[PDB]
C-alpha cells in the first residue's frame, strides 16, 4: 500500500484546483502562493439552490496539519453562517459533528470534505435555518 | 512482499555511493520518499548554500518519473514559487533508463546554469533574460537570506 508524501499529496490538490471539479460550486487553492509548506488553503463553498444559504458564496480557511492527509484537515468558514456542526460566534468547524472529518479516511481531500459541507447545507435541520446578513464575516 | 530490486538497489547505492555535493537520505516512515540536500553548484551565485528538496518514487516508477521539489526558497528561472522544477526529464524526457542519481546531477546542473528561455519559466525569468547582472545578484541574495542555515 503505497503511500504518496504529504507535500506531494498537496501538489495534486493544488493542480486539481486550479483544474477544477464538476460544476464549480466547490473551490479551493492555496492561501499564501508562496507558501511551500502548502499548509493554509481557501476553500469556497456556493450556497445550495432551495436552501436558506442559496445564492451566496461562502469563504473557508483550511489548514492541513503535518499529519495530512492520514489526519483530517481543519477547518472554519470566514464567511458568517448558521449551520449545526459549525461554532456560531468564530466559525470554526466542530469535526466531531461533520461525518466526513469525524470518520475521517486518508483518501480524503480538500475537495471532499468541502463537497460534504456543501452536501450538509441541504439537509432538513440546516436548510431552514435564519441567517445571519450576508457578507458577514468572523473575527481573527 | 516489499520493493523492487530496483529502488532496493538504487536506495542502497544512494548512501553507499553518494553525488558529490548531494545528500540523500530516506524517510523514516516512507520508504519512497527521500529527503534530499543539494549544495551550491561552484561558481553560481547558489555556492555557499544549501537547498533542501523532496523526492518521491511513485509506485509506476521506473515507467513514472520521480517527483521532485525544492523545499528551499531559490531565485531561478526554472523552480517556481512553490519550489517546483521545471526540467525535461521530469515530464516530457523521463525514460526509464534514467537513474535518481542523474535526475540529482541534472537538478544540479541546472542550478549551475539557468534556462531563462524555457517555454514553462516563471516571472523571474524576464529578469534573468534583460538584467541577467542584476537577476544573478539576487540568486545571491536569496542564497543568503534562505539557504545558509
Amino acid at each position: 500500500g503505497v503511500k504518496v508524501p504529504r507535500n506531494f499529496r498537496l501538489l495534486e490538490e493544488l493542480e486539481e484546483g486550479q483544474k477544477g471539479v464538476g460544476d464549480g460550486t466547490v473551490s479551493w487553492g492555496l492561501e499564501d502562493d508562496e507558501d511551500m509548506t502548502l499548509t493554509r488553503w481557501t476553500g469556497m463553498i456556493i450556497g445550495p439552490p432551495r436552501t436558506n444559504y442559496e445564492n451566496r458564496i461562502y469563504s473557508l480557511k483550511v489548514e492541513c496539519g503535518p499529519k495530512y492527509p492520514e489526519a483530517p484537515p481543519s477547518v472554519r468558514f470566514v464567511t458568517k453562517i448558521n449551520m449545526n456542526g459549525i461554532n456560531n460566534s468564530s466559525g470554526m468547524v466542530d469535526a466531531r459533528s461533520i461525518p466526513v472529518l469525524a470518520k475521517w479516511q486518508n483518501s480524503y481531500s480538500i475537495k471532499v470534505v468541502l463537497q460534504e459541507l456543501r452536501r450538509l447545507m441541504m439537509s432538513k435541520e440546516n436548510m431552514k435555518l435564519p441567517q445571519p446578513p450576508e457578507g458577514q464575516t468572523y473575527n481573527n | 512482499a516489499g520493493l523492487p530490486r530496483r529502488i532496493i538497489k538504487e536506495t542502497q547505492r544512494l548512501l553507499a555511493e553518494p553525488v558529490p555535493g548531494i545528500k540523500a537520505e530516506p524517510d523514516e516512515s516512507n520508504a519512497r520518499y527521500f529527503h534530499v540536500v543539494i549544495a551550491g553548484p561552484q561558481d553560481s551565485p547558489f555556492e555557499g548554500g544549501t537547498f533542501k528538496l523532496e523526492l518521491f518514487l511513485p509506485e509506476e516508477y521506473p515507467m513514472a518519473a520521480p517527483k521532485v521539489r525544492f523545499m528551499t526558497k531559490i531565485y531561478h528561472p526554472n523552480v517556481d514559487k512553490l519550489g517546483r522544477i521545471c526540467l525535461d526529464i521530469l515530464k516530457d524526457k523521463w525514460s526509464p533508463a534514467l537513474q535518481i542519481r542523474t535526475v540529482l546531477l541534472s537538478i544540479q546542473a541546472l542550478l549551475s546554469a539557468p534556462n531563462p528561455d524555457d517555454p514553462g519559466a516563471n516571472d523571474v525569468a524576464e529578469q534573468w533574460k534583460t538584467n541577467e547582472a542584476q537577476a544573478i545578484e539576487t540568486a545571491r541574495a536569496w542564497t543568503r537570506l534562505y539557504a545558509m542555515n
